[PDB]
């Protein structure tokens, strides 16, 4: 719920496109999100330029990826909302002290938490099996378990392949086992 | 369209060292021998997991990075104890820290803190009065040693600051000895032009190394720069994995007939590559069979051995990033230079640039200096030079496409042993 | 064995010795350590509800076990990924819930109990071939013994056991264990004794080889609170590992509500009297209660 949703504007009409699912509709005239333009005169299918969507995903990709390494830190003191870069080596059982008022714990503004919610969201909006397990219905999956959709669905795994690579590459996120059991 | 019609074409725009021939030629990478710099540490090869940073690991990496040089500097200056940067000091005490910025700013002589490590202080900070130092040269994460006095307990007074110290150079085994002259041609990214993806900088750069047949050729990224008007706006019409293909096919088959050994740097502007420093090589690659032996996919930073002569190479811009926060009581880049060179670090600023993504232990395992190099690449967007820093050449060859117009590349021949001269000349030329 | 498998996980069952190397994300330690919680939960609560030996206490921990995705049932057909993914999820829940519950001994006796219930139904759950499997991998070493050693002594064997046929004794194979762990078979003389050694045919069994693995496991929660302050350091883990036992896993209030509205005024009146005196003559009960029954 605190996650960004997948931003990408049509290169034939220039409207922008949210994406927050596999599938857009109900019932019968359910569809995959990447299908159709969200603008009814627009006829452009946003999976002809699915090279435009990768992308555009490895960018939002690099920018999420530079927010968490941005370091902010934000004091948790209301009265305070000191904001810094800098981490400072003075540590309290909590965490670095602010050293604007010397009594309050520095926050990351973005932490390890965040960043993998936000790639496993962008792995969730391209997940057919999952959604069609889980997210669809019945009748629903039943329409979408055809033919007529498997190029969709192909190009769907492909973009999965993406986020599913970048996943592959992150320690959340790791916990040495050997260092906790000897 | 202005790039093809330019008229300084082959200019030499710098010069150090031995006079040579208005032609260079190189042996085709034939006695060649070209390696990573075997040292204690173990290089950066491959990707490590990334994105998982403990603010505790931040603290850890700093701190030991602090102890670590403030206990060869205690030794090499014979200083006896050190105090703790919070604590009141009536009488002159010797405290070890590093620099910073009291505020998220950029650096000014009235906005100085040091921070001590955990051993010795605490990791507690303390304000600085530079009033009394009659000579300085700080930068944010300078780590430093002085002498000073702290009477009213809040604010610390230096009165000595001490110099840093560089490593020794490599003293060369007698195996390359009898090994000739080495020519080496270095540029870095951008390769193509600001409205243009066709990579034609890169080709005339490619047609001056089969010309001089170097015996090794430095690459530097970015080689699809994520900056390029192009990449941002998203009107590129293949995937940004396909571009990258097609660009390092174009050097390494291009480069066949010089026979010469190509070196990969990655940049952090990279749009295809992982975003993260101390950058793994790159690894979507795979040279043909002919090319294997030819092609070295590096670090960033990367420290090299060819033939003997250890040479220094980094794709970050470290002069843009530290110009913008070194602060000095009265030539510029040969101060940032020698504070990159005595802080043994090939990113020694903390906090970093805006525009660098580090991983702190990475960092640490792959940052470490592990001499002073011979050579050291250094390309940035100031301007071109070559410079010698405490007997160490360092090259800024600039960029080889600056905008619309073309920019420079530099080459230098280097042998072991000659005469301190292992660089026995160099040269930044125009393309 | 897909891609990064091995020989690590030969059985279902283990004792828990070795303790986990890999490196696994916080995602994953997380659900491991409530899973394993939640079965741990399930077992206490089924064994203070049903008999353990009940029919109804093995129907519902098969089906928490089914729910959860743990190892209770062997395959007989190979190491499956699937079934490997499944033996290292129990194998790294274990030790993390180790970690979670060693720093109280009230805690550690919990644990143990919850364990050995777990076991001894995995136990149950095993046929004679995987029982032995078992019984051999861990250096157990209870009795197989050859064909040609039963035919030496198949006299013996025959007046051993108890109601046991010739031809049916010539399809069953013994083992050999030490005395010292025969002791309730020995005592009334119902297992022949050879050097040192009782012959005991294919219920009893369970009970020594939970001897020894309450033996383990109880040394190894001594030897994790030994090792507590390395982990409390480690602030991602302390919020679970020191709260994971506190871990979360018609009203009859309303019925005042409805005397104010929908009550016919006889029930309002037997209510307000209620509630006024705590209670009602004989006719005012059986009139409440015939009308909150309907
Ligand atoms: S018995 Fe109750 S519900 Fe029936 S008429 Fe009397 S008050 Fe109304
Ligand atoms: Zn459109
Ligand atoms: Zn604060």
């Amino acid at each position: 719920r605190d996650c960004e949703r997948f931003k990408f504007f049509c290169p034939k009409c220039g409207t922008e496109n949210i994406y927050d699912n596999v599938f857009d509709g109900s019932g019968l005239q359910i569809e995959p999100g990447l299908k159709r333009c969200s603008k009814p005169e627009c006829d452009a299918s946003p999976l002809d330029y699915v090279i435009q969507v990768h992308n555009k995903l490895l960018l939002d990709i690099r920018r999420y990826i530079k927010k968490y390494y941005s370091g902010w830190l934000v004091c948790e003191e209301k009265t305070c909302q000191n904001r810094t870069r800098r981490l400072p080596l003075s540590f309290s059982r909590n965490g670095p002290i602010c050293q604007a008022c010397s009594k309050a714990t520095l926050r990351s503004e973005y932490p390890e938490k965040a960043l993998y919610t936000q790639l496993c969201f962008y792995r969730f909006i391209f997940d057919w099996d999952y959604a069609l397990e889980k997210v669809v219905s019945e009748q629903e999956r039943g329409h979408l378990k055809k033919k007529l959709f498997q190029e969709s669905e192909n190009q769907y795994k492909k973009l999965k392949s993406t986020v599913d690579q970048v996943l592959s590459r992150s320690g959340y996120s790791e916990v040495n086992l050997s260092k906790l059991f000897q | 369209q202005k790039y093809g019609s330019r008229t300084n074409r082959g200019e030499v725009v710098t010069t150090y060292g031995e006079l040579q021939g208005t032609t260079w030629n190189g042996g085709s990478g034939s006695n060649t021998n070209v390696e990573l710099f075997t040292s204690l540490d173990e290089p950066l090869t491959k990707m490590y997991k990334f994105m998982f940073q403990k603010l505790m690991d931040i603290r850890e990496v700093v701190s030991i990075k602090i102890e670590e040089l403030g206990a060869s500097l205690k030794d090499h200056f014979q200083i006896d104890e050190f105090t703790s940067v919070s604590l009141p000091a009536q009488e002159t005490v010797t405290v070890l820290g590093q620099i910073g910025c009291d505020s998220n700013g950029k650096l000014n002589s009235k906005s100085v803190i040091l921070e001590g490590d955990r051993e010795h202080s605490a990791g507690m900070q303390v304000p600085v009065d530079l009033s009394e130092l009659k000579d300085y040269s700080l930068f944010p994460g300078q780590v430093v040693i002085m002498e000073g006095t702290n009477s009213t307990g809040r604010r610390f007074v230096p009165t000595k600051l001490y110099e840093g110290v560089p490593l020794p150079f490599h003293q060369p085994s007698k195996e390359f000895e009898e090994c000739p002259q080495q020519m080496v041609i270095t540029a870095c990214g951008p390769f193509t032009t600001s409205d243009t993806i066709t990579y034609d900088a890169l080709k005339d750069l490619i047609d001056i190394v089969n010309r001089d047949r170097p015996d090794i050729c430095i690459l530097l990224g970015p080689f699809l720069d994520a900056k390029h008007e192009q990449i941002e706006n998203l009107q590129l019409t293949v995937t940004f994995e396909d571009v990258f293909k097609r660009c390092l096919k174009m050097i390494i088959e291009g480069t066949r007939p010089s026979g010469c050994h190509l070196v990969i740097v990655p940049s952090l502007r990279d749009v295809h590559h992982d975003p993260v420093y101390p950058q793994p090589p790159f690894s979507c690659f795979e040279p043909a069979k002919e090319d294997k032996e030819r092609v070295h996919f590096v670090a960033d930073p990367c420290t090299l051995s060819v033939n003997g002569v250890v040479i220094g190479m980094t794709s970050t811009d470290l002069l843009f990033h530290m110009g913008a926060e070194e602060i000095s009581s009265s030539d510029r880049f040969s101060r940032i230079l020698r504070h990159i060179l005595t802080q043994r670090s090939y990113y020694p600023l903390y906090p970093p640039n805006e525009e660098i993504n580090i991983d702190y232990e990475a960092l640490y395992s792959y940052t470490p200096m592990p001499v002073t190099p011979d050579v050291f690449i250094v390309p940035s967007e100031l301007r071109y030079f070559i410079k010698d820093v405490t007997g160490c050449i360092c090259i800024n060859p600039g960029r080889l496409t600056k905008g619309l117009v073309g920019g420079t590349y530099a080459r230098f021949l280097v042998k072991s042993g000659a005469m301190r001269s292992t660089c026995i000349s160099a040269q930044v030329v125009r393309v | 064995t897909g891609d990064r498998k091995g020989d690590l996980y030969p059985s279902s069952l283990q004792f828990y010795q070795h303790p986990p190397t890999e490196n696994i994300s916080l995602i994953e330690f997380e659900t491991f350590a409530i899973e394993r919680l939640k079965l741990l939960k399930a077992v206490e609560n089924l064994g203070v509800s049903y008999v353990k030996n009940s029919e109804e206490y093995s129907k519902k921990l098969e089906l928490e076990l089914r729910k959860l995705k743990f190892p209770y049932r062997p395959l007989h057909e190979e190491i499956s990924d699937d079934v490997y993914d499944l033996r290292r999820k129990d194998h790294i829940s274990h030790f993390i819930l180790r970690l979670a519950y060693c720093q109280s001994e009230d805690l550690r006796r919990w644990f143990i109990q919850q364990e050995m219930d777990l076991f001894k139904f995995r136990f149950g759950l095993l046929t004679k071939e995987s029982v032995q499997e078992f019984l051999k991998l861990n250096d157990l070493q209870y009795v197989a013994i050859s064909e040609d050693e039963k035919n030496m002594h198949k006299e013996d064997l025959m007046n051993s056991s108890f109601g046991l046929s010739l031809t049916k004794m010539e399809d069953t194979e013994f083992y050999k264990v030490p005395f010292q762990a025969a002791l309730d078979l020995v005592r009334p003389r119902k297992v022949f004794l050879w050097r040192g050694f009782a012959f005991i045919p294919h219920k009893d069994i369970v009970s020594i080889v939970l001897n020894d693995f309450r033996a383990k496991l109880s040394k190894a929660l001594a030897l994790s609170a030994r090792s507590l302050p390395v982990v409390q350091s480690d602030e991602r883990l302390q919020p679970l590992l020191n709260h994971l036992s506190h871990s979360y896993i018609i009203s009859l209030e309303q019925i005042d509500g409805f005397a104010a509205k929908s009550f016919p005024l006889c029930m309002r009146q037997l209510h307000k009297s209620l509630r006024e005196n705590h209670h009602l003559r004989h006719g005012g009960r059986m009139q409440y209660g015939l009308f909150l029954k309907g």
